[PDB]
């Protein structure tokens, strides 16, 4: 695919790449202040990289890429932010799990989807402020010494 | 011209180890320099309040009265009074206040409740009820601990006292904290602790976790 | 004077089917020829009120007044106002009343704990519940199908949930003895609100609820 | 020419709690300004009733009449009566109507019956049966919960209440649900409620899942 994406459209179809080539040198010749958001299930607090304090413990490992249950992804390992990723209510954790959206328009798929956004960054921010999480975790002094010049974890 | 005289409360005397005892003038006319004297029954008054607040929404000075004695007299059921003199009052309103003593003490239980196993299926949250009851009289205090850490004060509700059906005498209380699933599979033992005036030593602990009623001599499992 | 309407209770309507209105003009001192004439938003008067309470011992004369109009008008909102004149009064008062956010209740079961089950002395079980928006819920517990007798049982008063600003919450509390609780003795609890879709829910456990029912394991020295 | 006065249906006062007296007249050449009313049994006023539907396609008349009274009105007893008058009529025909009150009550009883064995071993889908019997009178109202939510009435089935030869004036009567197999495997609880007025609350639902009715398999028993 690398190749193909380098030069050989449609199998030597053309040498008109040659053509772009001069285009390599064509482009070089120089609302919501209010708290109307509400609350929505399926997340509490993240935990990826272990319970907020007191809590202890549990931590999340990366999913070996080469696996036939999961890891069909040919990727990399699988990061355990992203496996605690709080899908928000466009999915139900029931008895055995199974989607609640079938019968819905575009509008309110795309609300509910700025919804999980809302919560996902929330959670996201209350996660960093206490300092739990391992790039957020400074040495043992304020947990806040290489604070950014904006006043963020 | 209405005067509120407000008895400590237990939670706020066994907290703060010490009693407070405030009267307060309100609907009033606007005027400040009230002289309100803390005295006792017998006549013997004490130092007064400090730090007289606005004039209320309604046009009203609000004057502030408050006292801080020792908690031995105010076991002795002493009719503390306070004394109020202003210059549209025409003779000092007087009030009495003191401990309502002949009242029958009997030593509460407290037991302690997980969620409803039904509930651990949603996966969203779960709630541990610690009940409070058979005790006399009112004014229990309620707090929860986890692994010896204090909570914050919102994360739990605790009910209000109400007269026993069986019992004329005595009374009952609930208490609920909130909690995500997913931890409860830990347990953080999420104990609870009351305070009441019956109890011999005045606090009382409780505690539970995932695996307390478990049989701890066989291990049996199943799998496919 | 104090002339005032109580709108009547989800509870009594479920109860009795028969919703109806009653205002009252009560702590006065006694007189006589003093009347209640209920009228709807536009005006229209409706039965008036009969068994009339007389001077009482108390020296206090309360007009009741009653209206018996079924839950239609009640459920589309409209404004109720009770008239009352009186001796004193110059000019006859009028209050007005009416119908005022929907979330469905859930219910749980609590059993005894079992340091409860070793004294041997007595049980409490509880019937939980939680979620429900607006307030005034209706509850109530049958035994084996069969009604027990009110004052066996307690429920306490709807409180403000602390995440959730508009859900509430509710408990319940029925005593009894251990020995039957040993036995079966099912103890249903059934819950009626506004926001269920059948407006009656119940539930029910017993003493075997929580064992594993695909093996038996027992243990004997 | 045909003329009507439908008493109200249990279902339908339970699912609206809007009892509703229909006069239909209809069979009848179409004219125009047709009277319909409605009476009670020393003949009230009603609600002017509207909305009256228009000539048939086959040019016959058709006359809609509502009277819109609630649950307490219908009980008491009152013999409605439909009114119609037209120019063609020699009188104005009154047709009455009203509940036939002197029957004998008995409680229901529900079970629900899990679907075959030999069903759930082709694996496509399953049935399942709320059955209901011994209940007087007839016309019984029932449906299907569905964790919480229900259901459309298009996928479940009712039957009708025929009358039960053993018994002397009782009932009985069938609703068959058809669901995919896999979700039969996964809890989902599947409540059937029914719905009757011979029941001390009117409602009563019953429950069954996958694991409702396998009996257990070891008895083990360990002696030291």
């Amino acid at each position: 695919e690398f190749l193909i994406k380098k030069c050989g459209n449609n199998s030597a179809h053309g040498e008109e790449i040659f053509s772009e080539k001069l285009k390599n040198a064509e482009k070089k010749c120089k609302s919501c202040d209010l708290n109307a958001t509400n609350y929505i299930r399926g997340c509490q607090s993240k935990t990826y990289d272990g319970k907020i304090f007191p809590g202890k413990g549990g931590e999340k490992q990366w999913i070996c890429k080469d696996t036939i249950i999961h890891g069909d992804t040919n990727g990399a390992c699988i990061p355990p932010r992203t496996q605690n990723l709080c899908v928000g209510e466009l999915w139900d954790k029931s008895y055995g799990g199974r989607s609640n959206i079938k019968n819905d328009t575009k509008e309110l798929l795309k609300e509910k989807i700025k919804n999980a956004i809302h919560k996902e960054t929330e959670l996201l921010y209350e996660y960093h402020d206490t300092g739990t999480a391992i790039i957020s975790k400074n040495d043992k002094k304020g947990q806040k010494g290489k604070n950014d010049p904006n006043g963020l974890p | 011209i209405r005067v509120f005289a407000i008895p400590p409360s237990f939670a706020s005397i066994f907290l703060t180890k010490s009693t407070k005892l405030t009267c307060l003038v309100t609907d009033l006319t606007t005027y400040d320099s009230v002289t309100i004297s803390w005295t006792r029954q017998n006549g013997e008054a004490v130092k007064t309040h400090t730090n007289i607040s606005e004039s209320h929404p309604n046009a009203t000075f609000s004057a502030v009265g408050e006292a801080s004695i020792c908690e031995d007299d105010w076991n002795s059921g002493e009719r503390f009074t306070c004394t109020v003199t202003h210059t549209d009052l025409p003779s000092p309103l007087k009030q009495t206040i003191s401990r309502p003593k002949g009242v029958a003490l009997h030593r509460p239980d407290v037991y302690l409740l997980p969620p409803a196993r039904e509930q651990l299926n949603l996966r969203e949250s779960a709630t541990i009820t610690c009940l409070v009851t058979g005790f006399s009289p009112a004014d229990v205090f309620v707090q929860w601990m986890q692994r010896g850490q204090p909570l914050s004060p919102e994360k739990y509700v605790t009910s209000a006292p109400m007269p026993e059906p069986q019992a004329p005498g005595r009374y009952f209380a609930h208490s609920i904290l909130t909690v995500s699933e997913e931890e409860w599979n830990t347990g953080e033992t999420y104990t609870c602790v009351v305070a009441h005036e019956a109890l011999p030593n005045r606090v009382t602990e409780r505690t539970v976790d995932k695996s307390t009623g478990k049989p701890t001599l066989y291990n049996v499992s199943l799998v496919m």
